[PDB]
RNA sequence: CUUGGAUUUAUUGAAGACUAACUACUGCGAAAGCAUUUGCCAAGGACGUUUUCAUUAAUCAAGAACGAAAGUUAGGGGAUCGAAGAUGAUCAGAUACCGUCGUAGUCUUAACCAUAAACUAUGCCGACUAGGGAUCGGGUGGUGUUUUUCUUAUGACCCACUCGGCACCUUACGAGAAAUCAAAGUCUUUGGGUUCUGGGGGGAGUAUGGUCGCAAGGCUGAAACUUAAAGGAAUUGACGGAA
């Protein structure tokens, strides 16, 4: 009965994605991003924008013909953060509100075994 | 201006019969137009889905299974356990401080030309009574355990022609065996397979594949 | 200038010079001892959002998993916000885990 | 242990506790366990810390496996003390 | 910065990197340093020992062995960060942060170099002095507990003692200028055995010569002249875009 997707929320700092796909992954549905719904450069990762994006994605899904999703969350990963952004949670909330159903939530952030050299240099990033 | 959302074709994902259900869900592709065909495009599509999705029960909500599309037969598309997996949020909780973990990787040619890499995580046990905050096994002991695990893998992969191996993996029999083997060296907790990766593969072997589904 | 501490970078004693770790926030190379290793075991869903998720969702009980991030901080960085918390001379000797 | 220990005669317990060296006089606590094998009726005066795959007088029976300290007496074997 | 879907989604391939989680007041190594696998190759401490030699021992100016990083020559690669350099803001200005990019490298392989806050800013060997628990590696004893294939026997703990290295509290009568120190104690109640180093600050790790180097530099190392303080530790303040 329930037609599924995989939500894929790439929640980096300074932008969020919501990238709904089929179960194989190849054929997408909607790729809606934070910077797409709020033209302010700053307001990309910002929650409201993320929420809007999520809503848009949901709408797209509805148009297509899908009922449920599998939340996968990706923080920037590897050389950066490994910390889910400000607007992943917000996006999720938005999705929930939309009524597009939810099943099996994961964080598939690519946390390495032993990364190749990080940002900054040795003395780091000195504001 | 094209818009290929109307120009689409929906197909149903057909799982192997080792699990409860032989049907995962619903994928899609473009039509089989001249020059670029549909079946061809399909053959080679990895559906990574939960093992609780297939089996039904929440005991196997600690697992995942990559499923590679091989044969496209009458819309429905037959897949093969291309991989077995743990999602990050399962094994991350099991790695806790103040107790040693034991990984074990094993390359194994099955009876068929299918080089399986099969992993095996196994944590060390905080015993009953223990006041030593730590439960660290000696390096030597750990090594021994790893060796044992490898041996086990060699025994039970290689043998039984790959399909059967998957089935065996399914309800943790291998893990249990490993645990049993260990108990003389060191007690251990959990003990799992974690992943299954795959290298080589021969001609598609269509008849054989079919003989799974029936 | 006298020694503030006996330990200093702490774990390095009878350990020549250990391997290092990169900080989360700064990406400053900090030795994996003078490190400040807080363990962020957050739930994958936001507190108020959990209810929403439940309302949305299929199944019962659910995974509702936790993300696991062992965060390393370059001392200075930690002092700006994190668990550090500048103590008095006599209070520095106390190594017991705070709160609790 | 404080002020007036009276050091020539300790209680034997203390001596037992302390290192085989760090008493009044040096005196070891290794023993010549007089082992009998299951086979031939003859007694081998086996030093308890063998350092050797201890055969019998002639027959290849294997009496004691030399563990780092005291020897594990291989299988169901019987022994006298010293 | 692209959109003539870059990014994002999914399978691969190539390359050389690294080797998280594990990871601790944890372990080893003469230090520098060393954490995936298995294997190989030798060496090593601790231990245990009713084994064997009998002064072979302790420390060391000559000389020797190693020796982080960078740099260097010469080879491979180059992902990111990234001295150089481009470049975008900010300020009276700012070739500075911040920002974006990013040759050399970073990483490696063959040669060097021989320096570090190579810092425990604590030479080594020896002995003795006060409590305590732990903690790693050995080794004893427990009709202790569980494993369970019936007694088991290994294993793994529990407890006590044992020797061993990378580790708290009080009084110090011992110390110490004090922070503090169970050694930095057994020193004007001055002598266990040794090597090395220092003699107000600067001038100066310079000049010079030696010597060592491909170089960069290293080891070695002045004086003239100058100057009343330079330091250390803490105390009270004042202050801090610290809490
Ligand atoms: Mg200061
Ligand atoms: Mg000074
Ligand atoms: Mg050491
Ligand atoms: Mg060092
Ligand atoms: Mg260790
Ligand atoms: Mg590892
Ligand atoms: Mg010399
Ligand atoms: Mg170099
Ligand atoms: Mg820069
Ligand atoms: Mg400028
Ligand atoms: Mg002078
Ligand atoms: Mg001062
Ligand atoms: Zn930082
Ligand atoms: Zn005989």
């Amino acid at each position: 009965s329930q037609v599924f997707g995989v939500a894929r929320i790439f929640a980096s700092f300074n932008d969020t994605f919501v990238h709904v796909t089929d179960l194989s992954g190849r054929e997408t549905i909607a790729r809606v991003t934070g910077g797409m719904k709020v033209k302010a450069d700053r307001d990309e990762s910002s929650p409201y924008a993320a929420m809007l994006a999520a809503q848009d994605v949901a709408a797209k899904c509805k148009e297509v013909g899908i009922t449920a999703v599998h939340i996968k969350i990706r923080a920037t990963g590897g050389t950066r953060s490994k910390t889910p952004g400000p607007g992943g949670q917000a996006a999720l909330r938005a999705l929930a509100r939309s009524g597009l159903r939810i099943g099996r939530i994961e964080d598939v952030t690519p946390v390495p075994s032993d990364s190749t050299r990080k940002k900054g240099g040795r003395r780091g990033r000195r504001l | 201006v094209v818009d290929p959302f109307t120009r689409k074709e929906w197909y149903d994902i057909k799982a192997p019969s080792t699990f409860e259900n032989r049907n995962v869900g619903k994928t899609l592709v473009n039509k089989s137009v001249g020059l670029k065909n549909a079946s061809d495009s399909l053959k080679g599509r990895v559906v990574e889905v939960c093992l609780a999705d297939l089996q039904g029960s929440e005991d196997h909500s600690f697992r995942k299974v990559k499923l590679r599309v091989d044969e496209v037969q009458g819309k429905n598309l037959l897949t093969n356990f291309h991989g077995m997996d743990f999602t990050t949020d399962k094994l991350r909780s099991m790695v806790r401080k103040w107790q040693t973990l034991i990984e074990a990787n094993v390359t194994v040619k099955t009876s068929d030309d299918y080089v399986l890499r099969i992993f095996a995580i196994a944590f060390t046990r905080k015993q009953a009574n223990q006041v030593k905050r730590t439960s660290y096994a000696q390096s030597s002991h750990i090594r021994q355990i790893r060796k044992v695990i490898s041996e086990i893998l060699t025994r039970e992969v290689q043998n039984s022609t790959l399909a059967q191996l998957t089935s065996k993996l399914i309800p943790e029999v291998i893990n249990k065996e490993i645990e049993n083997a260990t108990k003389d060296i060191f007690p251990l907790q959990n003990v799992h397979i974690r992943k299954v990766k795959l290298l080589k593969q021969p001609k598609f072997d269509l008849g054989s594949l079919l003989s799974l589904h029936g | 200038m006298p020694k503030k501490r006996a330990s200093n970078g702490r774990n390095k004693k009878g350990r020549g010079h250990v391997k290092p770790v990169r900080c989360v926030n700064c990406s400053r190379s900090v030795p994996k001892d003078k490190a400040i290793k807080r363990m962020a075991i957050r739930n994958i869903v936001e507190a108020a959002a959990i209810r929403d998720l439940s309302e949305a969702s299929v199944y019962a009980e659910y995974a509702l998993p936790k993300t696991y991030n062992k965060l390393h901080y370059c001392i200075s960085c930690a002092i700006h916000a994190r668990i550090v918390r500048v103590r008095s001379r006599t209070d520095r000797r106390i190594r017991a885990p705070p709160q609790r | 242990m404080v002020l007036v220990q009276d050091l020539l005669h300790p209680t034997a317990a203390s001596e037992a506790r302390k290192h085989k060296l760090k008493t009044l006089v040096q005196s070891p606590r290794s023993h010549f366990l007089d082992v009998k094998c299951p086979g031939c009726l003859n007694i081998t005066t086996v030093f308890s810390h063998a350092q050797t795959a201890v055969t019998c007088e002639s027959c290849s029976t294997v009496l004691c496996t030399p563990t780092g300290g005291k020897a594990k007496l291989s299988e169901g074997t019987s022994f006298r003390r010293k």
